[PDB]
């Protein structure tokens, strides 16, 4: 897309309607005449276009209305009105920029953030930009979260986000300008590499594959056109749905078997009863004969009824003759259908043993990007976030994707060390009691106005409870809570000297021997310009691997790498690091998945605020104090590092419209 | 709206497969056992046709008679009659075979010599004789 209509697109906004949010702004707009509608709308484009081309500095109000041309640069006050929301919801003027107009001496407001990932450091930023004060706790000693990045020399690979999954609409486009990420794209091509150490020749690497996007159109189907969504009281996961439509697949190979042998023999009991109609001819015609020479051995000359049986017999013998030449006819034909049959008979098998494993690894791969078993996720809502997904190729980041947590944290008051234990919130305040991670004695007190918490959804899961509310969660967000599915995936790295791999090749599979194995290892990664292979544990293997020791794990993939490369092209790797995600206790998992028995709605519910009761009875109902951020909490964009950071902008757009008020409604 | 090329997805079957832990992995093995069922019995019936099939060494080469080939006269001689009455009480009425036995004489003939000497040699009693056998 172009032109203002372009800005439209790269805030995830229709060019050409008002959003729910911007009727709840704009309610006199929306429900006028279609034509101001209009004139809103291209303000509204006009000015995220400013934002977009430029956005290292700050788009003030003045300079949108320089830039706004007449007649659209009329209404002084609507145009007021449209930058603040703007601002305030995090469209334009987020990330890091450079102010015109410096901050106001005095804030107004304290919120306390727990967490300094993504959506911490995102909502951190909007409010102190907003003119509040703002405080994050942090249980590690960094920032960035399950943005993790190892370095040691030039060593350099993310242990957690590593792709930029497209830039069309992603405000991760926004955050490049602003920072220096070396932005390398992705060769999608993999080479699957089976266990014996050889290739999956390019006939089979491409009708698995195949197979494997028809099986999941199949459960798409299942779920869709025949309501396949529950069973025995369950939810159908995805897992469940595949095997059903295998077992399926499998029936119908065999049916068509049989219906083939079945038109065999049908085809050779009409041969069987020919053959007895020509035997029990054959034999009438070697009796008649000799009746027809025994009648012309009697010598001429004979009376007429002599000579009428030699007629007689001629005539009957030649009329049984033919009978059994039009049956010969009839013979030959039928033995050559059968002939035909036998030579086209229908596919022996559905999946072989070995296409099997291979369509094993296109599951592991899927598993890889749920991170979680195939049966926990919702048949029905698995993919319910595809069709936000974001135009162009995806990226890596090659000075490791640390450097943008670390960017955004400049210039905000970050407490590290500091574990939030406690989270208490009532109708006048709220205070949060931590401790200091090295020496868990010394406490820690903060009072605010509103707390936002961004722990992610494995520590909420926790049992017994990492952090305590008081008052606890309603029933309705601790249910969503346990609804959802929080998975696991983790990464191997592996340093070398030198690459002894092809280096056009950036990512190349390995198959592996089981179902049950298929995720331990199944994918390498070379997307590093220095000689570091990247190994994933997907699946059910990734809960598994965390129990074994690091050298057993780094064994088993110098064995897989020997295998597919010689055992002598294969060095003892320098520096070697192996993620435990589940096992992480600030994390307790990688991000979230929708499991089955969940939905989309859930993930609305985790973002709802929640706001305590009346300290006194009987006055008036109280302000919300505890609002939710990060990856679980937006739907349109879970389980992403752009999601965690619209989730971020969200809520401080939203703290800040209860703190400071919403001027830009009437 | 459709399922995929290929994949054969219909209601009734998927019952069939989900109505118990183990009704998969019953229902493959009646079509499995099914199939041999019928394997054996190709066999069977490879064997029945095959002892059949050698029963027929050389068909009915020896049981052939050379082609009469003889030109279609118009006058019935006397022994023509005769020839004819006797090929009706044996006959009835199928006027292809008559014609064969007599050799020289067409169907129509055939025909018009029923009616022709329809009273001299009684065709009318020889048919009720051949009516009942």
């Amino acid at each position: 897309p172009s032109g203002v209509e372009g800005a439209a697109f790269q805030s995830r906004l229709p060019h050409d309607r008002m959003t729910s949010q911007e009727a709840a702004c704009f309610p006199d707009i929306i429900s006028g005449p279609q034509q101001t509608q209009k004139v809103f709308l291209f303000i509204r484009n006009r000015t995220l276009q400013l934002w977009l081309d430029n956005p290292k500095i700050q788009l003030t109000f003045e300079a949108t209305l320089q830039q706004l041309e007449a007649p659209y640069n009329s209404d002084t006050v609507l145009v007021h009105r449209v930058h603040s929301y703007l601002e305030r919801h995090g469209l334009i003027n987020f990330g890091i920029y450079k102010r015109i107009k410096p901050l106001p001496t005095k804030k107004t407001g304290k919120v306390i953030i727990i967490g300094s990932g993504v959506s911490g450091l995102a909502a951190a930023r909007q409010l102190q930009s907003f003119g509040m004060d703002v405080t994050l706790l942090e249980a590690r000693d960094r920032v960035g979260g399950r943005v993790a990045t190892f370095r040691k020399g030039n060593y350099v690979a993310d242990l957690g986000a590593m792709v930029v999954t497209g830039l069309g609409g992603n405000p991760m486009a926004v955050v490049s300008k602003q920072v220096n990420m070396e932005l390398a794209k992705i060769k999608q091509k993999c080479p699957l590499y089976e266990a014996n150490g050889q290739a999956v020749p390019k006939e089979k690497d491409e009708m698995v594959e195949q197979e494997f996007n028809r099986l999941l159109e199949a459960t798409s189907y299942l779920s869709h056109q025949l309501d396949f969504n529950v069973l025995n009281n369950k939810p159908v996961s995805l897992g469940q749905a595949l095997e059903v439509v295998i077992q399926l697949q499998e029936k119908h190979v065999k049916d068509e078997q049989i219906e083939h042998w079945k038109k065999i023999v049908k085809t050779q009991e009409e041969l069987k009863e020919l053959l007895n109609k020509m035997v029990n001819l054959k034999e009438k015609i070697k009796e008649l004969h000799q009746q027809y020479k025994e009648a012309s051995e009697v010598k001429p000359p004979r009376d007429i009824t002599a000579e009428f049986l030699v007629k007689s017999k001629h005539r009957d013998l030649t009329a049984l003759c033919k009978e059994y030449d039009e049956l010969a006819e009839t013979q030959g034909k039928l033995e050559e259908k059968l002939q035909e049959l036998e030579a086209n008979p229908p596919s022996d098998v559905y999946l072989s043993s070995r296409d099997r494993q291979i369509l094993d690894w296109h599951f592991a791969n899927l598993e890889f990007a749920n991170a979680t078993p195939l049966s926990t996720l919702s048949l029905k809502h698995w993919d319910q976030d595809d069709d936000f997904e974001f135009t162009g190729s995806h990226l890596t980041v090659r000075n490791g994707y640390s450097c943008v947590p670390v960017a955004l944290a400049e210039g905000l008051d970050i407490k590290l060390n500091t574990a939030v234990r406690q989270v208490r919130y009532t109708a006048s305040g709220c205070e949060v009691i931590a401790v200091n991670t090295r020496s868990t004695s010394q406490t820690f007190i903060y009072k605010c106005d509103a707390v936002l918490c961004t722990l992610p959804l494995g520590v909420l899961k926790q049992q017994p409870p990492a952090v305590q509310f008081v008052p606890p969660l309603p029933e309705w967000k601790t249910s969503a809570v346990q609804r959802m599915g929080f998975g696991n995936l983790n990464k191997v790295v592996l340093c070398f000297d030198r690459v002894f791999w092809d280096p056009s090749v950036n990512l190349f599979g390995h198959v592996g021997s089981t179902t049950a194995s298929r995720g331990e290892l199944f994918l390498f990664w070379n997307l590093y310009k220095a000689p570091i292979l990247l190994a994933l544990v997907a699946g059910e293997a990734a809960g598994i691997m965390e129990n074994i020791s690091d050298d057993v794990i780094v064994g088993r993939c110098l064995a897989i790498l020997k295998g597919i490369f010689g055992s002598s092209a294969v060095p003892q790797p320098k520096e070697t690091v192996v993620s435990r995600w589940r096992a992480d206790p600030w994390a307790r998992g990688s991000y979230s998945y929708v499991a089955a028995g969940s939905s989309g709605n859930d993930y609305d519910l985790m973002a709802q605020p929640i706001t305590p009761g009346p300290s006194i009875p009987g006055a008036p109902q109280p302000i919300p104090r505890l609002f939710f951020a990060g990856e679980h909490t937006i739907r349109n964009y879970p389980a992403t590092v752009h999601g965690a950071l619209l989730s971020g902008l969200r809520e401080a757009g939203r703290i800040a419209d209860q703190f400071l008020g919403a001027m830009y409604t009437l | 709206r459709k399922p995929p090329k290929g994949m054969f997805l219909s209601q009734e079957d998927v019952e069939a497969v989900s109505a118990n832990a183990t009704a998969a992995t019953t229902v493959l093995r009646q079509l499995d056992m099914e199939l041999v069922s019928v394997k054996r019995q190709i066999q069977n019936i490879k064997q029945t046709n095959s002892a059949l099939k050698e029963k027929l060494d050389g068909g009915i080469e020896p049981y052939r008679l050379p082609e009469v080939i003889q030109k279609c006269n118009a006058r019935w001689t006397t022994e023509e009659q005769l020839l004819a009455v006797q090929a009706i009480r044996k006959y009835g009425r199928d006027f292809q075979a008559i014609s064969d036995v007599i050799g020289n004489k067409s169907v129509v003939q055939v025909k018009n010599f029923f009616v022709n000497y329809r009273r001299r040699f009684n065709i009318d009693e020889v048919l009720q004789e051949w009516e009942a056998e």
